[PDB]
């Protein structure tokens, strides 16, 4: 419901959504909570939040290193769920989506995972190593617990995939910029407006473009192409990495960056 | 949607990012096509015979079983070009890469043997080869790294995660996620997402097929059991496959018990792990209580991986195959035994299989039994490791 | 008095102390008898096939000869158990020891390969094995020394003379002079006193016999030339023997040229030495002006010996075989070439033979020629030596 | 002729011959010449003299080490022949036999080797690695140059070998004590009187027993069994090895030893 409400409100304001990604507990629990509050205060419309995992095989080096920093700080999934409960306790309406890998969801039972997400007030879950072909028990558990299952629409999607993602997804449809893994160092190289149009025809959840978004012009480009908004991860995380030695400068630079990226969503 | 079932019972599947599904579908189609193609099969047979040296000997080991009712044969994959069974399937995967019009190979390696096998096939068949290897493994496997580089492969250290084999597996898939239109991922065992467990089995099944012909010729009957170690599952499933429907034949897989199961320092997920989802498959793995992939351990690097191929988990669940463990010390003893009694230096990996056969014999020395151990590799690579242990012991 | 001529032309003979003549006579009789004995031949064939892995592949090397009119095959003795051709003859000599009722083996080794082959045959066949090795060689061949000891052989450092291979050869004969009633001397090449040049040839002749069958099958004609390196002469005479009467087939032996013939730092007595009498034979050797046996040199330890078997000197003198040399640098280049273009790591010994074939091809790239190189060993043992040279060069 | 004369004179005195072996130039040329003069003065009846060779494969460690000492002193065959000329120039009638290996004889031509032996006044040559089967060019060159070819009669000699050695040999017949290589550490273990008798039947050159003779009782035993005398090498060389640090004590001990061994030949 939080996504539906957000998109309706943004629609009324003719705005795109700007959605940052960070790793929970990077570089520690306390600084991570401050990071996330800063992202919100600076204009994030929703969040994508990673639980540290040993084998993040959809992530490039920037987010590999974020996972490693969280592990160095001793961050566990249980602590991440404590963090999520507190985040929701602070912010009533912002959509909170998790970026998971399958083993963390499967570990103590798929159903129990999504039940915990519901209890803490998460809104969506994207499981990066579960394609639509394997999605059935994840999407079922999600919907039973009022969690939106997030599906990936790759640049090379055929019609059947578009129809499946449109049908099974909720919250938003993830519109992949390009092949490869997360990272600000590689920009998408393909126009996606055709996929965006087909998704709308099939009544899919609104599209957010993600992968390699690091600049205001890319946010504006996403909106201009018909997407509902854009996700940025590595660019955000790089600011953390760069500023580990100065939490104050870190938060300042995060604020400036998110503010600029959100400004670009006007359109 | 696939041509073949991606699962063996509840185990297996295709747990990859959406971006990679076309890569897996393409590979599955190309495999199914190749398996019907006489030209492909002839090219593969030609490489296996004239380049790799198939068929491999089946050696009767009379000294080691003297005064018992065990007859023990060793299937001599240690004599294959490269000195391990891996050469068989890398040749077939290289041909599939060519079939699909690809000119680049990606491979992961831990111990370095798969890296060497990938590099040699790539050199022979004119493919560019890049190999990912955890930085800790690069540090400890200088000889194999140098061999890969001599054969013109690029070897790329991986510093993420735990800087070991699982991290190399991840990096290989990361690369493939962004390169599959031009590059084939030459996965090194019968594990990972469908269709790799199927392809690797089919490209190793000559081991068991030859063994069956050779044992019939020499003994006039099928073996009572065939025994192979299990690192990811390739040599074992290659020995097992042709015997699966021969239900009188025991299929025994040997996982590394390391310092002992009870110590937690082992590599025996099939029997002592917990089912999880990682490296594209639902399979037993070694993991923390909260689902992080754990550090495996064995004296033998070839066996040191926290999961296992899905067909093994399936054959176990239905009781068609039995899985056991052997500790570092048992493996070392079998290593020393084979050297002294048969003049064969086995891979420490293979020493696990032999150790279990020696236990079957020694525990019940009056039981008539005809056993085959898959001697999947030679052990020249291991003599430093063995030297150093024996020295610390003052032997 | 002997059954067979101890000489090949002017070369060879039986230059041993009187005390050893009965030992040589006994061995010659036992050999002549064994060669007529179907049971002996069947036992030998059984070991060669089921233990050593014969027949060995004949590999066509297409990448390395692309854009020339050379067709090059490699006879893959590198795939034999032990990783060198030596295994063939040690099996036959071990059977002769048993035939004569002996339970002990004496062997010399330099590079250590013959020591390993002797130890493995002895382990398999239940013979006590003692190996003499020059102390300087023991120091530089720790891996092989350890392999010998794993297989239960005694390895005895020799500190006399120059503490290298010739000194080990002497010590082996010293021991035999006092032990021949119970021990057989398993000489490691086709050299020494009659009947060893004959026996070693006959126990290696399957190399050329198989090559002939394999080349006829694949090409429908005999090779234009067969090429083998010459350390003491065993792999080369094994490749050559079956072609001697096929006078259209070139027989090319490659001696190590070391730092260059002109430097005197080489191991090429057949073409650059002087006939002498040593190690039981009249043969070309490297010697001082006053007749002391000289220090040989090659990058490859397997080739580093100051003499050569008498049949080679004979085949040279009558012009049936041609002998050439290849330097360390040419051998190194051929080593690197094979690794990169064919995915095969050759013994530095074998790299000398390949280097000469590459020269035949490169010098006359429009000449139609069908060549076979005897790839007598694999080169895993050499990767440290190669690494260290390439590093010093900053490659 | 020197051997024939010696044996006739010893026969008249009912004495055996005592014959020491040393390596020429061990431990240097000058000390070697003094060693040899000491052996003679102390009662040696004849000498066996080794030319240092790189590969003395009939010799045990004691004489291996003697060869190495001579090489360390830079002794060459040419220098050895200079020594031999001087030895003969000092001592007119003592038989001088060389212990050679084949390559040194073959090196500059077999004929020229024996011609040089004749020129310097050598009386016999034993080539240790040339059995009777290969002896023809050596024995022919020897006889052309008035040098006795010394043949080995092993303990396991058959009748044909006895007949050959008897027929082709001159000077003395070498009666081997045992199998193996030179050394005082291994004593002969077989009665040889039967071989001695057969050699006499076949009119062979007089027998000298050699290998492992290190004690007076062995000299007396050789004479008692019917041999014309005994050769001792390693026992002599050990005295050199033991006393390298004191040339004076070396010569004293050599004198005492040779004197005792020669005393034992009375019989
Ligand atoms: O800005 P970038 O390039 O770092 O990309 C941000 C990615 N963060 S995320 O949580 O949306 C995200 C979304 C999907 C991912 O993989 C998958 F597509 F396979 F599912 C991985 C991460
Ligand atoms: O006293 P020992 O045991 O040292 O023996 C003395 C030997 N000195 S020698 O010159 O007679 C001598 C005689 C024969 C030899 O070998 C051969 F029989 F093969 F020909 C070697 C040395
Ligand atoms: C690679 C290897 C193994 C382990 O891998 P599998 O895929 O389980 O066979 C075992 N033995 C040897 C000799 C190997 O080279
Ligand atoms: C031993 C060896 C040689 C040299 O010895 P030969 O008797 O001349 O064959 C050459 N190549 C290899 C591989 C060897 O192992
Ligand atoms: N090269 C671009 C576009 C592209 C080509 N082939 C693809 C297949 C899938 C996704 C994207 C692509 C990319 O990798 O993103
Ligand atoms: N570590 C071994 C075997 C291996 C390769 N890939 C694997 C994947 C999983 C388990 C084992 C392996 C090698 O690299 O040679
Ligand atoms: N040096 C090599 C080959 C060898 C053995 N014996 C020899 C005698 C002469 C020449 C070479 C050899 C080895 O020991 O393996
Ligand atoms: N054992 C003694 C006697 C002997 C037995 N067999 C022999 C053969 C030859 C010479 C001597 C012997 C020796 O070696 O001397
Ligand atoms: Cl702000
Ligand atoms: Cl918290
Ligand atoms: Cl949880
Ligand atoms: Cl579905
Ligand atoms: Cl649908
Ligand atoms: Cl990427
Ligand atoms: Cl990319
Ligand atoms: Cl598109
Ligand atoms: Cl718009
Ligand atoms: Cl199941
Ligand atoms: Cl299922
Ligand atoms: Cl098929
Ligand atoms: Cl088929
Ligand atoms: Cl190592
Ligand atoms: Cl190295
Ligand atoms: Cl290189
Ligand atoms: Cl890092
Ligand atoms: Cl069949
Ligand atoms: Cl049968
Ligand atoms: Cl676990
Ligand atoms: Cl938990
Ligand atoms: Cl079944
Ligand atoms: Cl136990
Ligand atoms: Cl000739
Ligand atoms: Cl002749
Ligand atoms: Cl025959
Ligand atoms: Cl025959
Ligand atoms: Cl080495
Ligand atoms: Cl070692
Ligand atoms: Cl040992
Ligand atoms: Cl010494
Ligand atoms: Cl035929
Ligand atoms: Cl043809
Ligand atoms: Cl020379
Ligand atoms: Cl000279
Ligand atoms: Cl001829
Ligand atoms: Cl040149
Ligand atoms: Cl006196
Ligand atoms: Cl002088
Ligand atoms: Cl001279
Ligand atoms: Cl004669
Ligand atoms: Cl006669
Ligand atoms: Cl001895
Ligand atoms: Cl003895
Ligand atoms: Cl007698
Ligand atoms: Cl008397
Ligand atoms: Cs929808
Ligand atoms: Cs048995
Ligand atoms: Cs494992
Ligand atoms: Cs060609
Ligand atoms: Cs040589
Ligand atoms: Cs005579």
């Amino acid at each position: 419901e939080r996504y539906e409400n957000l998109f309706a409100q943004l629609n009324d304001r003719r705005e795109g959504a700007f959605v940052p990604f960070v790793t929970l507990g990077d570089p520690g629990i306390e600084q991570s909570l401050k990071i996330i509050d800063t992202l919100i205060d600076a204009g994030a419309d929703a969040l994508e939040l990673g639980v540290p995992f040993s084998d993040p095989l959809a992530d490039g080096p920037t987010i590999q290193n974020a996972n490693l920093r969280a592990f160095a700080a001793g961050v566990t999934p249980a602590q991440c769920f404590e963090m999520l409960a507190l985040i929701r306790e602070k912010h009533p309406t912002i959509p909170i989506g998790l970026l998971m890998y399958a083993n963390l969801v499967f570990n103590n039972g798929i159903d129990a995972f999504y039940a915990r997400c519901e209890q803490v007030g998460v809104d969506s879950v994207l499981v990066a190593d579960v394609p639509v072909e394997e999605s059935a028990p994840f999407r079922q558990a999600a919907l039973r617990h009022n969690i939106a299952p997030i599906f990936i629409c790759p640049p090379n999607a055929d019609d059947d995939l578009l129809r499946q993602v449109a049908s099974y997804g909720r919250g938003y449809t993830y519109l992949l910029s390009r092949s490869g893994v997360t990272g600000a160092e590689n920009r998408g190289a393909l126009p996606l407006h055709h996929l965006i149009e087909k998704l709308k025809e099939y009544h899919a959840a609104p599209a957010l473009q993600g992968f390699g978004i690091s600049s205001p012009e890319q946010v504006s480009a996403a909106v201009r192409a018909g997407a509902a908004g854009a996700i940025s991860g590595s660019a955000i995380v790089k600011i953390i990495e760069k500023n580990l030695a100065s939490p104050k400068q870190m938060l300042a630079e995060l604020r400036s960056f998110v503010s600029a990226m959100k400004a670009a969503s006007r359109a | 949607t696939t041509l073949l079932n991606p699962y063996f019972g509840e185990f297996g599947g295709m747990y990859v990012p959406q971006i990679l599904m076309p890569a897996l579908n393409q590979l599955e189609e190309a495999f199914v096509s190749a398996q019907k193609d006489p030209e492909f099969q002839a090219q593969f047979a030609d490489l296996l015979k004239n380049y790799a040296g198939r068929p491999t000997a089946l050696t009767k080991c009379q000294n080691i079983t003297a005064g018992t009712r065990t007859t023990l044969y060793l299937k001599r994959e240690d004599l294959l070009h490269g000195g391990a069974h891996k050469t068989n399937q890398v040749l077939g995967q290289a041909l599939l890469a060519k079939r699909m019009g690809k000119s680049e190979i990606i491979a992961e390696t831990g111990a370095g043997q798969h890296g060497v096998a990938s590099a040699l096939a790539s050199a022979l068949l004119g493919l560019k080869c890049r190999i990912y290897m955890g930085a800790k493994d690069v540090e400890r496997q200088s000889p194999n790294v140098f061999r890969m580089r001599l054969m013109g492969a690029e070897v790329i250290p991986v510093h993420s995660g735990s800087a070991t084999l699982k991290d190399a597996c991840n990096e290989a898939l990361r690369d493939w996620s962004g390169s599959y239109e031009t590059a084939h991922y030459m996965l090194g065992t019968a594990a990972g997402p469908h269709p790799y467990p199927t392809i690797v089995r089919e490209f190793q099944r000559m081991i068991g097929e030859e063994t069956k012909a050779q044992i019939l010729d020499k003994e006039g009957r099928l073996p009572d059991a065939v025994i192979a170690c299990v690192g990811g599952g390739s040599n074992a499933i290659g020995m097992f496959a042709d015997f699966i429907n021969d239900t009188s034949v025991g299929l025994i897989g040997v996982e590394p018990g390391g310092h002992g199961i009870e110590t937690g320092e082992h590599g025996a997920p099939l029997k002592h792990g917990r089912v999880g989802i990682y490296f594209g498959m639902k399979a037993p793995m070694m993991q923390t209580a909260d689902g992080q992939i754990e550090e495996s351990y064995s004296i033998s690097a070839g066996l040191d991986f926290p999961s296992v191929g899905p067909q093994h988990a399936y054959l176990n669940s239905i009781g068609r195959a039995d899985y056991v463990s052997i500790t570092d010390d048992e493996a070392l003893e079998a290593f020393k035994t084979l050297c002294r009694h048969e003049g064969i230096i086995p891979a420490l990996e293979s020493s696990h299989a032999l150790a279990h056969a020696l236990k079957m014999m020694r525990e019940q020395p009056e039981k008539e039994q005809l056993l085959v151990v898959n001697l999947a590799g030679r052990g020249d690579k291991d003599i430093f490791t063995v030297h150093d242990i024996l020295k610390a012991r003052g032997e």
